[PDB]
């Protein structure tokens, strides 16, 4: 009965674990999205957005993935590339660790090295250029804005979510990159499932884009060491609608939580874990949020 | 997820 | 329903990939042990070895944990005593990586190194030295004669095979290092659920000590590059008994499969898991196999 | 498991 057709389908089904060190009488519970192919979240709308660029005919037998990423997004489109037989490249800036770069390289990545320099920007740019040589032939699926991403979320992180807690969850925290997680968790837990909890957005303080758009201030974003999150504007996957909070961590305090995550827990995490591990346990610690069941998006394991 | 910017 | 008390009792519940380029109309299918905490089979043994050494009253609240090894097995009892808040002294040859100490400190291990040259012997004799200075303090888990390793494979991984192939499974293979996985899961199969699979322990050509015993020939062991597997002795948590079949796999043939299991199928491996793939295919190709359900043990992921 | 022996 549980057999699965490739790789790609073993996505999700994550574990979630009660922390003893943070939070409040038990209340901070993690979900381990390092226990996945790729070893992230991003395994979900890897999977999915080719199954839907599959499904909605724009990727089929022949054509090539294109796509600029320097993170978890990567590895997911290499992992579900090679497991359904697609040809794939990937642009990102030369900067890029020599681990990563293997990896890809294994994975049978077309690896497309960009200027340092010039940082994403340069590696969209290179992207796009590739595409315009053959548009028959590539195909971009767009992390940051196709519907496939949150939509992964809401038909299985969420359900995860809400079924292994038995409808008791009563917030949510996930840091922000694409936006997805937060998005289609929220979407399947109040619209889906009819609960009214608290979604919580997490992302750095050095890059407070979220914060400073939803009190009228001047966006300024800013560089910071949380890998995964602080994508330094608001992505059309973010649904600001149907987030109530919005919690800013620093580098420092992501880093040191996640060695604590490893020390105390023996969870062994990302540092974008760290900062919604920090987030949340702020939360837990406000007289508001103790009788309340907190549930944490770890997005990433640590090596 | 690497550098959306900045990172 | 659904939440760990901690992340020691979050293990196994691996998925069931079918291969497209191993195998014959599909007839190899793996068991990724990659998913688990700690990225390995061995987190299930570090969990029930704890939890055995806890209920039959070994190992209590003060006492801490001594272990010589230098592998899978470090990291997973270091993860479950960091869960459940135990002291773990590990030794290991000083030659191990920076990569695994750094992880092995990074999960609050007390880490003592032994003499490079001496090799595990140098390790484990440390590892007496430092239990004979407090016998009431220390406690040596014994991953290869310890019940409790091959127990928790009856109990969950064999059970995890017979549920997921609807008791379909003909064929199991795996590496054998301490023997507890294919133990355990022929115990379960054959014993608990009643059926005469073919169970097919797996060494380095290199070191091939099981070979060579029950074919009544000196036993001559070897180095080689297998990690995981090909200890150079019969360790007292392999049932001969159970075993119908023993194959050898070369290290450059285990390797190349591990490459092949990342860029063909998307399934990130570690060598010991390409020696099982190796071997697994050759039995999948012989037309005895060919009607047979061959499921296949991958111990650990490849980062 | 990383040298039961040798390795």
């Amino acid at each position: 009965m549980a057999i699965y057709a490739d790789n790609s389908y073993s996505i999700g089904n994550t574990p979630l674990v009660r922390l003893k060190h943070f939070g409040h009488n038990g209340n901070v519970v993690v979900k381990i999205e390092g226990r996945n192919p790729s070893y992230s979240v991003k395994c979900r709308i890897g999977a999915n957005m080719v199954w839907q660029a599959e499904k909605d005919g724009t990727l089929t037998k022949g054509k090539e993935i294109v796509d600029p990423t320097s993170g978890n997004t990567g590895i997911a489109l290499a992992y579900v590339a090679a497991a359904r037989g697609y040809k794939i490249t990937l642009t990102m800036p030369e900067t890029m660790s020599l681990e990563r770069k293997r990896l890809l390289c294994g994975l049978g990545v077309n690896l497309v090295l960009t200027e340092g320099a010039k940082g994403m920007k340069g590696a969209i740019a290179k992207a796009e250029e590739i595409v315009a040589s053959d548009p028959s032939r590539y195909v971009m699926l767009k992390q940051f804005e196709n519907p496939a991403n949150p939509q992964i979320h809401r038909e299985t992180t969420g359900p995860e979510i809400w079924k292994d807690t038995d409808g008791k969850v009563d917030v949510v925290v996930a840091g922000v990159g694409t936006g997805g997680s937060i998005t289609g968790i929220s979407r399947a837990i109040k619209l889906d499932f009819g609960k009214q909890i608290t979604s919580v957005a997490v992302e750095p303080v050095e890059s407070p884009v979220i914060s400073q758009t939803l009190a009228g201030e001047e966006v300024k974003p800013g560089p910071h060491k949380i890998q995964g999150i602080g994508a330094g504007f608001i992505p059309k996957n973010l649904d600001l609608s149907i987030i109530d909070r919005v919690e800013t961590v620093d580098s420092d305090t992501a880093l040191a939580t996640a060695r604590r995550l490893m020390a105390e827990e023996g969870i062994l995490a990302g540092i974008s874990s760290g900062a919604a591990v920090a987030a949340a346990d702020r939360l837990a610690k406000l007289p508001e949020f103790a009788d309340k069941l907190i549930v944490v998006i770890l997005p990433s394991a640590s090596e | 997820i690497g550098d959306g910017y900045e990172f």
